[PDB]
Protein backbone atom coordinates (compact mmCIF):
# COMPACT_ATOMS: atom_id res chain seq x y z
CA UNK A 1 0.00 0.00 0.00
CA UNK A 2 2.56 2.40 0.49
CA UNK A 3 5.63 0.69 -1.87
CA UNK A 4 7.30 1.82 -5.01
CA UNK A 5 6.02 0.50 -8.05
CA UNK A 6 9.46 -1.13 -8.31
CA UNK A 7 8.84 -2.40 -5.33
CA UNK A 8 5.36 -3.47 -6.39
CA UNK A 9 6.70 -5.37 -9.13
CA UNK A 10 9.64 -7.14 -7.17
CA UNK A 11 7.08 -8.03 -4.22
CA UNK A 12 4.95 -9.73 -6.67
CA UNK A 13 7.66 -11.16 -8.72
CA UNK A 14 9.30 -12.45 -5.69
CA UNK A 15 5.87 -13.99 -4.38
CA UNK A 16 5.63 -16.12 -7.74
CA UNK A 17 4.48 -19.82 -7.28
CA UNK A 18 6.38 -22.51 -8.82
CA UNK A 19 5.89 -24.29 -12.12
CA UNK A 20 4.74 -28.13 -10.65
CA UNK A 21 4.97 -31.02 -12.91
CA UNK A 22 2.49 -33.70 -13.29
CA UNK A 23 -7.31 -41.52 -22.89
CA UNK A 24 -10.30 -39.24 -21.97
CA UNK A 25 -10.37 -40.08 -18.60
CA UNK A 26 -7.08 -40.18 -17.86
CA UNK A 27 -5.86 -36.77 -18.73
CA UNK A 28 -8.79 -34.75 -16.92
CA UNK A 29 -7.33 -36.95 -14.11
CA UNK A 30 -4.10 -35.28 -14.83
CA UNK A 31 -5.42 -31.61 -14.77
CA UNK A 32 -7.12 -32.49 -11.99
CA UNK A 33 -4.41 -33.73 -9.38
CA UNK A 34 -2.43 -30.95 -11.11
CA UNK A 35 -5.06 -28.40 -10.14
CA UNK A 36 -5.31 -28.93 -6.78
CA UNK A 37 -1.87 -28.83 -6.07
CA UNK A 38 -1.45 -25.52 -7.78
CA UNK A 39 -4.21 -24.05 -5.30
CA UNK A 40 -2.15 -24.66 -2.25
CA UNK A 41 0.44 -22.57 -3.77
CA UNK A 42 -2.03 -19.79 -5.35
CA UNK A 43 -3.59 -19.69 -1.96
CA UNK A 44 0.01 -18.82 0.08
CA UNK A 45 0.81 -16.83 -3.03
CA UNK A 46 -1.92 -14.78 -2.48
CA UNK A 47 -1.10 -14.17 0.89
CA UNK A 48 1.79 -12.54 -0.62
CA UNK A 49 -0.06 -10.36 -2.88
CA UNK A 50 -0.09 -6.57 -1.32
CA UNK A 51 -3.37 -5.92 0.11
CA UNK A 52 -4.94 -9.40 0.60
CA UNK A 53 -3.91 -9.81 4.29
CA UNK A 54 -5.45 -6.74 5.07
CA UNK A 55 -8.78 -8.58 4.44
CA UNK A 56 -11.31 -11.13 6.30
CA UNK A 57 -13.36 -11.37 2.02
CA UNK A 58 -10.40 -13.09 1.63
CA UNK A 59 -11.98 -17.09 1.02
CA UNK A 60 -14.78 -14.82 -1.76
CA UNK A 61 -11.86 -13.54 -4.08
CA UNK A 62 -10.12 -17.11 -4.20
CA UNK A 63 -13.28 -18.68 -4.35
CA UNK A 64 -14.03 -16.45 -7.45
CA UNK A 65 -10.92 -16.19 -9.40
CA UNK A 66 -9.41 -19.58 -8.77
CA UNK A 67 -9.85 -20.76 -12.16
CA UNK A 68 -9.22 -17.63 -13.86
CA UNK A 69 -5.68 -17.38 -11.95
CA UNK A 70 -5.28 -21.14 -12.76
CA UNK A 71 -5.77 -20.11 -16.60
CA UNK A 72 -3.47 -17.23 -17.29
CA UNK A 73 -0.89 -18.94 -15.61
CA UNK A 74 -1.46 -21.79 -18.03
CA UNK A 75 -1.57 -19.33 -20.98
CA UNK A 76 1.69 -17.70 -19.78
CA UNK A 77 3.18 -20.79 -19.63
CA UNK A 78 2.63 -21.90 -23.03
CA UNK A 79 3.52 -18.10 -24.06
CA UNK A 80 6.60 -19.59 -25.98
CA UNK A 81 4.92 -22.23 -27.23
CA UNK A 82 3.04 -21.57 -30.51
CA UNK A 83 -0.02 -24.12 -30.91
CA UNK A 84 0.04 -25.97 -27.55
CA UNK A 85 -0.59 -25.35 -23.97
CA UNK A 86 2.01 -26.37 -21.42
CA UNK A 87 0.27 -27.67 -18.32
CA UNK A 88 3.70 -28.96 -16.94
CA UNK A 89 7.11 -29.05 -18.47
CA UNK A 90 6.40 -32.60 -18.64
CA UNK A 91 2.89 -32.08 -19.99
CA UNK A 92 2.78 -30.34 -23.37
CA UNK A 93 -0.48 -30.58 -24.84
CA UNK A 94 -2.07 -28.96 -28.71
CA UNK A 95 -5.18 -28.93 -30.25
CA UNK A 96 -4.99 -32.72 -30.32
CA UNK A 97 -9.91 -33.54 -27.00
CA UNK A 98 -15.28 -33.89 -24.60
CA UNK A 99 -16.51 -30.79 -24.78
CA UNK A 100 -12.99 -28.64 -23.74
CA UNK A 101 -11.36 -28.67 -27.30
CA UNK A 102 -13.46 -25.48 -27.27
CA UNK A 103 -11.68 -24.03 -23.75
CA UNK A 104 -8.41 -25.25 -25.45
CA UNK A 105 -8.76 -22.88 -28.51
CA UNK A 106 -9.61 -20.00 -26.49
CA UNK A 107 -6.43 -20.72 -24.39
CA UNK A 108 -4.86 -20.69 -27.54
CA UNK A 109 -6.38 -17.38 -28.74
CA UNK A 110 -5.38 -15.96 -25.56
CA UNK A 111 -1.67 -17.40 -25.55
CA UNK A 112 -1.46 -16.33 -29.06
CA UNK A 113 -2.19 -12.76 -28.07
CA UNK A 114 0.24 -12.88 -25.19
CA UNK A 115 2.59 -13.95 -27.53
CA UNK A 116 2.09 -10.79 -30.53
CA UNK A 117 2.04 -8.05 -27.66
CA UNK A 118 5.19 -9.59 -26.28
CA UNK A 119 3.56 -9.40 -22.77
CA UNK A 120 6.26 -8.93 -20.04
CA UNK A 121 6.72 -11.22 -16.64
CA UNK A 122 6.64 -7.86 -14.96
CA UNK A 123 2.85 -7.02 -16.56
CA UNK A 124 1.56 -10.54 -16.25
CA UNK A 125 2.22 -11.00 -12.35
CA UNK A 126 0.53 -7.55 -11.91
CA UNK A 127 -2.75 -8.65 -14.12
CA UNK A 128 -2.78 -11.83 -12.00
CA UNK A 129 -3.24 -9.60 -8.96
CA UNK A 130 -5.67 -7.41 -10.42
CA UNK A 131 -7.83 -10.88 -11.67
CA UNK A 132 -7.38 -11.44 -8.21
CA UNK A 133 -8.97 -8.33 -6.29
CA UNK A 134 -11.15 -7.42 -8.80
CA UNK A 135 -13.07 -11.20 -9.54
CA UNK A 136 -14.97 -10.76 -6.63
CA UNK A 137 -15.61 -7.31 -5.85
CA UNK A 138 -19.31 -6.65 -6.13
CA UNK A 139 -20.08 -9.71 -5.51
CA UNK A 140 -20.14 -8.78 -1.20
CA UNK A 141 -18.62 -4.63 4.18
CA UNK A 142 -17.61 -2.15 1.91
CA UNK A 143 -15.17 -1.07 4.68
CA UNK A 144 -12.92 -3.54 2.66
CA UNK A 145 -14.19 -2.84 -0.81
CA UNK A 146 -12.41 1.17 -0.39
CA UNK A 147 -8.93 -0.13 -0.07
CA UNK A 148 -9.44 -2.69 -2.71
CA UNK A 149 -9.78 0.15 -5.08
CA UNK A 150 -6.70 1.80 -4.18
CA UNK A 151 -4.65 -1.38 -4.61
CA UNK A 152 -6.15 -1.85 -7.71
CA UNK A 153 -5.49 1.86 -8.55
CA UNK A 154 -1.64 1.21 -7.26
CA UNK A 155 -1.46 -2.07 -9.81
CA UNK A 156 -2.68 0.59 -12.35
CA UNK A 157 -0.06 2.99 -11.74
CA UNK A 158 2.75 -0.03 -11.74
CA UNK A 159 1.40 -1.04 -15.05
CA UNK A 160 1.90 2.42 -16.63
CA UNK A 161 5.49 2.63 -14.79
CA UNK A 162 6.02 -0.39 -16.73
CA UNK A 163 5.51 0.99 -20.12
CA UNK A 164 6.44 4.29 -19.44
CA UNK A 165 10.07 2.65 -18.38
CA UNK A 166 9.40 1.06 -22.27
CA UNK A 167 10.07 3.95 -24.14
CA UNK A 168 6.28 3.18 -25.02
CA UNK A 169 4.16 6.92 -25.49
CA UNK A 170 1.72 7.80 -23.82
CA UNK A 171 -0.71 6.97 -26.22
CA UNK A 172 0.83 3.28 -26.54
CA UNK A 173 0.72 3.31 -22.65
CA UNK A 174 -3.26 3.28 -22.43
CA UNK A 175 -3.51 1.60 -25.68
CA UNK A 176 -1.32 -1.33 -23.83
CA UNK A 177 -3.17 -0.87 -20.75
CA UNK A 178 -6.97 -1.28 -21.80
CA UNK A 179 -5.60 -4.37 -24.79
CA UNK A 180 -4.10 -5.98 -21.47
CA UNK A 181 -7.37 -5.58 -19.14
CA UNK A 182 -9.49 -6.25 -21.91
CA UNK A 183 -8.27 -9.73 -22.06
CA UNK A 184 -9.32 -10.59 -18.80
CA UNK A 185 -12.57 -10.24 -19.42
CA UNK A 186 -11.92 -12.89 -21.70
CA UNK A 187 -10.39 -15.24 -19.16
CA UNK A 188 -13.49 -14.43 -16.90
CA UNK A 189 -15.12 -16.22 -20.22
CA UNK A 190 -13.14 -18.94 -20.14
CA UNK A 191 -12.85 -19.49 -16.61
CA UNK A 192 -17.30 -19.81 -16.59
CA UNK A 193 -17.06 -21.87 -19.39
CA UNK A 194 -14.45 -24.36 -17.92
CA UNK A 195 -16.80 -23.96 -14.85
CA UNK A 196 -19.35 -25.07 -16.66
CA UNK A 197 -18.11 -28.27 -18.22
CA UNK A 198 -16.92 -29.24 -14.60
CA UNK A 199 -20.15 -29.68 -13.71
CA UNK A 200 -10.91 -34.41 -6.90
CA UNK A 201 -9.77 -33.50 -3.55
CA UNK A 202 -11.97 -31.59 -1.10
CA UNK A 203 -10.13 -28.59 -1.81
CA UNK A 204 -10.83 -28.88 -5.12
CA UNK A 205 -14.33 -29.14 -4.55
CA UNK A 206 -15.05 -26.46 -1.67
CA UNK A 207 -13.43 -23.84 -4.88
CA UNK A 208 -16.12 -26.26 -7.21
CA UNK A 209 -19.11 -25.40 -5.26
CA UNK A 210 -18.94 -21.73 -5.24
CA UNK A 211 -19.98 -21.74 -8.93
CA UNK A 212 -22.71 -24.10 -8.40
CA UNK B 1 -15.38 -25.13 4.76
CA UNK B 2 -11.64 -26.25 3.51
CA UNK B 3 -10.19 -22.51 2.87
CA UNK B 4 -10.88 -20.86 6.08
CA UNK B 5 -8.15 -23.40 7.90
CA UNK B 6 -4.88 -23.15 5.17
CA UNK B 7 -5.15 -19.23 4.28
CA UNK B 8 -4.87 -19.17 8.47
CA UNK C 1 -13.29 4.93 -41.73
CA UNK C 2 -13.30 4.77 -37.93
CA UNK C 3 -10.01 5.00 -38.13
CA UNK C 4 -10.12 8.66 -39.52
CA UNK C 5 -12.21 10.10 -37.36
CA UNK C 6 -11.19 13.17 -34.05
CA UNK C 7 -12.71 11.80 -30.84
CA UNK C 8 -14.99 13.87 -30.74
CA UNK C 9 -16.43 12.61 -34.10
CA UNK C 10 -16.01 9.01 -32.69
CA UNK C 11 -18.41 10.47 -29.46
CA UNK C 12 -21.05 12.20 -31.99
CA UNK C 13 -21.57 9.07 -34.01
CA UNK C 14 -21.55 6.74 -31.13
CA UNK C 15 -24.29 9.63 -29.28
CA UNK C 16 -25.85 9.74 -32.51
CA UNK C 17 -26.31 5.90 -32.46
CA UNK C 18 -27.51 5.12 -29.65
CA UNK C 19 -31.02 3.11 -29.38
CA UNK C 20 -33.84 4.43 -27.72
CA UNK C 21 -36.05 3.39 -24.11
CA UNK C 22 -38.32 1.34 -25.06
CA UNK C 23 -41.56 0.85 -22.98
CA UNK C 24 -42.75 -2.92 -21.86
CA UNK C 25 -46.34 -3.54 -21.82
CA UNK C 26 -49.37 -2.29 -19.47
CA UNK C 27 -45.13 -10.78 -9.88
CA UNK C 28 -44.98 -14.33 -11.28
CA UNK C 29 -42.35 -16.93 -12.98
CA UNK C 30 -43.95 -17.05 -15.95
CA UNK C 31 -45.35 -13.14 -16.12
CA UNK C 32 -41.68 -11.75 -15.39
CA UNK C 33 -39.95 -13.78 -17.91
CA UNK C 34 -42.39 -12.81 -20.43
CA UNK C 35 -42.40 -8.62 -19.83
CA UNK C 36 -38.63 -9.08 -20.28
CA UNK C 37 -37.96 -11.42 -23.40
CA UNK C 38 -40.88 -9.46 -25.05
CA UNK C 39 -38.70 -6.42 -23.75
CA UNK C 40 -35.35 -7.88 -24.48
CA UNK C 41 -36.90 -9.34 -27.90
CA UNK C 42 -37.23 -6.07 -29.37
CA UNK C 43 -33.88 -4.63 -27.63
CA UNK C 44 -32.63 -6.79 -29.98
CA UNK C 45 -33.90 -5.51 -33.34
CA UNK C 46 -32.36 -2.03 -32.31
CA UNK C 47 -29.39 -2.61 -31.48
CA UNK C 48 -28.52 -5.02 -34.96
CA UNK C 49 -29.54 -1.69 -36.46
CA UNK C 50 -27.22 0.27 -33.25
CA UNK C 51 -24.27 -2.37 -33.95
CA UNK C 52 -24.18 -1.29 -37.94
CA UNK C 53 -23.61 2.25 -36.78
CA UNK C 54 -20.47 1.73 -34.55
CA UNK C 55 -17.64 2.83 -36.43
CA UNK C 56 -15.87 0.12 -38.06
CA UNK C 57 -18.53 -2.62 -37.79
CA UNK C 58 -19.30 -2.88 -41.00
CA UNK C 59 -16.25 -2.88 -42.62
CA UNK C 60 -16.24 -6.63 -40.98
CA UNK C 61 -17.54 -9.34 -42.73
CA UNK C 62 -21.20 -10.79 -42.40
CA UNK C 63 -20.28 -13.94 -40.74
CA UNK C 64 -17.59 -12.01 -38.02
CA UNK C 65 -20.65 -9.09 -37.70
CA UNK C 66 -22.96 -12.30 -36.66
CA UNK C 67 -20.25 -13.65 -34.18
CA UNK C 68 -19.75 -10.55 -32.37
CA UNK C 69 -23.31 -9.66 -31.91
CA UNK C 70 -24.10 -13.12 -30.61
CA UNK C 71 -21.80 -13.32 -28.68
CA UNK C 72 -22.27 -9.97 -27.13
CA UNK C 73 -25.81 -9.29 -26.74
CA UNK C 74 -26.60 -9.97 -23.36
CA UNK C 75 -23.93 -7.59 -22.23
CA UNK C 76 -25.00 -5.08 -24.36
CA UNK C 77 -28.11 -5.66 -22.97
CA UNK C 78 -27.09 -5.79 -19.37
CA UNK C 79 -24.89 -2.35 -19.84
CA UNK C 80 -27.70 -0.68 -21.14
CA UNK C 81 -29.80 -1.60 -18.25
CA UNK C 82 -26.86 -1.12 -15.70
CA UNK C 83 -26.66 2.76 -17.18
CA UNK C 84 -30.25 3.43 -17.23
CA UNK C 85 -30.99 2.09 -13.71
CA UNK C 86 -28.08 4.35 -12.38
CA UNK C 87 -30.34 7.28 -11.47
CA UNK C 88 -33.04 4.65 -9.88
CA UNK C 89 -30.11 3.11 -6.89
CA UNK C 90 -31.51 -0.37 -5.55
CA UNK C 91 -33.89 -0.85 -8.61
CA UNK C 92 -33.12 -1.77 -11.95
CA UNK C 93 -35.31 0.27 -14.54
CA UNK C 94 -35.60 -2.43 -17.11
CA UNK C 95 -38.11 -0.03 -19.62
CA UNK C 96 -39.93 4.08 -17.93
CA UNK C 97 -42.76 1.90 -17.34
CA UNK C 98 -41.19 -1.36 -15.71
CA UNK C 99 -39.26 -0.52 -12.39
CA UNK C 100 -38.10 -3.47 -10.53
CA UNK C 101 -36.72 -3.88 -6.79
CA UNK C 102 -35.04 -7.20 -5.59
CA UNK C 103 -37.55 -8.53 -3.66
CA UNK C 104 -39.73 -8.37 -7.00
CA UNK C 105 -36.12 -10.36 -8.38
CA UNK C 106 -37.67 -13.37 -6.81
CA UNK C 107 -40.11 -14.52 -9.06
CA UNK C 108 -37.89 -16.13 -11.65
CA UNK C 109 -35.63 -18.79 -9.40
CA UNK C 110 -31.85 -18.07 -9.69
CA UNK C 111 -33.11 -14.70 -11.15
CA UNK C 112 -32.06 -12.77 -7.78
CA UNK C 113 -28.34 -13.47 -7.89
CA UNK C 114 -28.26 -11.81 -11.12
CA UNK C 115 -30.31 -8.73 -10.18
CA UNK C 116 -27.12 -7.99 -6.99
CA UNK C 117 -24.78 -8.03 -9.32
CA UNK C 118 -26.38 -6.01 -12.06
CA UNK C 119 -27.66 -3.51 -8.92
CA UNK C 120 -24.17 -3.76 -7.25
CA UNK C 121 -22.53 -2.80 -10.72
CA UNK C 122 -25.36 0.09 -11.30
CA UNK C 123 -24.03 1.62 -7.84
CA UNK C 124 -20.57 1.32 -9.07
CA UNK C 125 -21.38 3.61 -12.11
CA UNK C 126 -22.72 6.21 -9.98
CA UNK C 127 -19.79 6.23 -7.54
CA UNK C 128 -17.68 6.63 -10.37
CA UNK C 129 -20.51 9.51 -12.03
CA UNK C 130 -20.06 7.47 -15.20
CA UNK C 131 -20.56 9.73 -18.19
CA UNK C 132 -22.86 9.11 -21.28
CA UNK C 133 -20.11 9.53 -23.59
CA UNK C 134 -18.04 7.10 -21.49
CA UNK C 135 -20.95 4.68 -21.16
CA UNK C 136 -21.03 4.48 -25.55
CA UNK C 137 -17.59 3.96 -25.56
CA UNK C 138 -17.32 1.00 -23.47
CA UNK C 139 -20.75 -0.69 -24.95
CA UNK C 140 -18.91 -0.61 -28.07
CA UNK C 141 -16.07 -2.06 -26.45
CA UNK C 142 -17.81 -4.65 -25.40
CA UNK C 143 -19.06 -5.12 -29.57
CA UNK C 144 -15.89 -5.54 -30.76
CA UNK C 145 -13.57 -7.22 -27.71
CA UNK C 146 -16.13 -9.82 -26.34
CA UNK C 147 -15.88 -12.38 -28.97
CA UNK C 148 -12.69 -11.80 -30.80
CA UNK C 149 -10.85 -14.42 -30.00
CA UNK C 150 -13.27 -16.94 -31.20
CA UNK C 151 -8.82 -9.69 -35.84
CA UNK C 152 -6.34 -7.12 -36.70
CA UNK C 153 -8.66 -4.23 -38.31
CA UNK C 154 -10.79 -4.49 -34.68
CA UNK C 155 -8.13 -4.36 -32.44
CA UNK C 156 -7.40 -0.88 -34.04
CA UNK C 157 -10.84 0.23 -34.21
CA UNK C 158 -10.33 -0.77 -29.95
CA UNK C 159 -7.06 1.31 -29.74
CA UNK C 160 -9.26 4.00 -31.36
CA UNK C 161 -11.91 4.03 -28.64
CA UNK C 162 -9.08 4.27 -25.99
CA UNK C 163 -7.99 7.27 -27.29
CA UNK C 164 -11.57 8.22 -27.37
CA UNK C 165 -12.26 7.29 -23.58
CA UNK C 166 -8.76 8.94 -22.84
CA UNK C 167 -9.55 12.28 -24.92
CA UNK C 168 -12.80 12.62 -22.60
CA UNK C 169 -11.26 12.14 -19.35
CA UNK C 170 -8.32 14.84 -20.18
CA UNK C 171 -11.29 16.78 -21.07
CA UNK C 172 -12.86 16.59 -17.94
CA UNK C 173 -9.81 18.19 -16.00
CA UNK C 174 -8.47 14.46 -14.49
CA UNK C 175 -4.59 14.46 -14.56
CA UNK C 176 -2.81 12.18 -16.34
CA UNK C 177 -2.69 9.16 -13.45
CA UNK C 178 -6.06 9.85 -13.17
CA UNK C 179 -6.64 9.15 -16.48
CA UNK C 180 -5.10 5.71 -16.37
CA UNK C 181 -6.83 4.98 -13.02
CA UNK C 182 -10.79 5.82 -14.61
CA UNK C 183 -9.75 3.96 -17.97
CA UNK C 184 -8.51 0.55 -15.81
CA UNK C 185 -11.56 1.03 -13.55
CA UNK C 186 -13.80 0.98 -16.24
CA UNK C 187 -12.49 -1.74 -18.15
CA UNK C 188 -12.30 -3.89 -14.82
CA UNK C 189 -15.94 -3.84 -14.70
CA UNK C 190 -16.50 -5.04 -18.15
CA UNK C 191 -14.97 -8.54 -16.79
CA UNK C 192 -17.83 -8.26 -14.22
CA UNK C 193 -20.41 -7.64 -17.41
CA UNK C 194 -19.22 -10.31 -18.66
CA UNK C 195 -19.66 -12.98 -15.85
CA UNK C 196 -23.36 -11.80 -15.23
CA UNK C 197 -23.76 -12.51 -18.80
CA UNK C 198 -22.38 -15.97 -18.51
CA UNK C 199 -24.52 -16.21 -15.16
CA UNK C 200 -27.58 -14.86 -17.03
CA UNK C 201 -26.93 -17.19 -20.19
CA UNK C 202 -26.92 -20.04 -17.99
CA UNK C 203 -30.17 -19.40 -16.48
CA UNK C 204 -32.15 -18.75 -19.91
CA UNK C 205 -30.95 -22.24 -21.43
CA UNK C 206 -32.33 -23.39 -18.20
CA UNK C 207 -35.83 -22.11 -18.99
CA UNK C 208 -35.38 -23.23 -22.71
CA UNK C 209 -41.79 -19.20 -24.90
CA UNK C 210 -38.61 -17.18 -26.30
CA UNK C 211 -38.76 -15.76 -29.78
CA UNK C 212 -36.75 -17.16 -33.00
CA UNK C 213 -34.03 -14.06 -32.74
CA UNK C 214 -33.96 -14.32 -29.27
CA UNK C 215 -33.57 -18.25 -29.31
CA UNK C 216 -31.07 -18.35 -32.06
CA UNK C 217 -29.02 -15.72 -29.95
CA UNK C 218 -29.10 -18.30 -27.19
CA UNK C 219 -28.51 -21.40 -29.34
CA UNK C 220 -25.05 -19.81 -30.05
CA UNK C 221 -23.68 -20.03 -26.99
CA UNK C 222 -25.01 -23.32 -26.28
CA UNK D 1 -30.47 -17.92 -39.17
CA UNK D 2 -32.51 -14.84 -39.43
CA UNK D 3 -29.95 -12.68 -38.06
CA UNK D 4 -27.98 -12.52 -41.16
CA UNK D 5 -31.21 -11.14 -42.77
CA UNK D 6 -31.55 -8.44 -40.42
CA UNK D 7 -27.50 -6.92 -40.51
CA UNK D 8 -27.94 -6.82 -44.16
CA UNK D 9 -31.44 -4.58 -44.26
C1 LIG E 1 -7.67 -25.70 -19.14
C2 LIG E 1 -7.48 -26.97 -18.35
C3 LIG E 1 -8.23 -26.81 -17.05
C4 LIG E 1 -9.70 -27.14 -17.21
C5 LIG E 1 -10.75 -26.38 -16.43
C6 LIG E 1 -12.06 -26.67 -16.59
C7 LIG E 1 -12.47 -27.76 -17.57
O1 LIG E 1 -13.83 -28.06 -17.74
C8 LIG E 1 -11.54 -28.43 -18.26
C9 LIG E 1 -10.07 -28.10 -18.08
C10 LIG E 1 -7.50 -27.45 -15.88
C11 LIG E 1 -8.35 -27.79 -14.68
C12 LIG E 1 -8.51 -26.87 -13.66
C13 LIG E 1 -9.29 -27.18 -12.55
C14 LIG E 1 -9.90 -28.43 -12.47
C15 LIG E 1 -9.74 -29.35 -13.49
C16 LIG E 1 -8.96 -29.03 -14.59
C17 LIG E 1 -6.27 -26.68 -15.46
C18 LIG E 1 -6.17 -25.32 -15.69
C19 LIG E 1 -5.03 -24.62 -15.30
C20 LIG E 1 -4.00 -25.29 -14.67
O2 LIG E 1 -2.84 -24.59 -14.27
C21 LIG E 1 -4.09 -26.65 -14.43
C22 LIG E 1 -5.23 -27.34 -14.82
C1 LIG F 1 -31.27 -9.22 -16.27
C2 LIG F 1 -32.52 -9.23 -17.05
C3 LIG F 1 -32.26 -10.08 -18.21
C4 LIG F 1 -32.16 -11.50 -17.80
C5 LIG F 1 -31.27 -12.28 -18.37
C6 LIG F 1 -31.16 -13.68 -17.93
C7 LIG F 1 -31.93 -14.14 -16.98
O1 LIG F 1 -31.78 -15.45 -16.60
C8 LIG F 1 -32.93 -13.27 -16.32
C9 LIG F 1 -33.03 -12.01 -16.71
C10 LIG F 1 -33.00 -9.71 -19.43
C11 LIG F 1 -33.37 -10.76 -20.42
C12 LIG F 1 -32.65 -10.95 -21.54
C13 LIG F 1 -33.02 -11.90 -22.42
C14 LIG F 1 -34.11 -12.66 -22.17
C15 LIG F 1 -34.82 -12.48 -21.04
C16 LIG F 1 -34.45 -11.52 -20.17
C17 LIG F 1 -32.89 -8.32 -19.92
C18 LIG F 1 -31.78 -7.60 -19.65
C19 LIG F 1 -31.66 -6.33 -20.08
C20 LIG F 1 -32.68 -5.79 -20.78
O2 LIG F 1 -32.59 -4.51 -21.19
C21 LIG F 1 -33.81 -6.50 -21.03
C22 LIG F 1 -33.91 -7.77 -20.61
Amino acid sequence: LSLTADQMVSALLDAEPPILYSSEASMMGLLTNLADRELVHMINWAKRVPGFVDLTDQVHLLECAWLEILMIGLVWRSMEHPGKLLFAPNLLLDRNKEGMVEIFDMLLATSSRFRMMNLQGEEFVCLKSIILLNSGVYTFSLEEKDHIHRVLDKITDTLIHLMAKAGLTLQQQHQRLAQLLLILSHIRHMSNKGMEHLYLSDLLLEMLDAHR
Amino acid sequence: KILHRLLQ
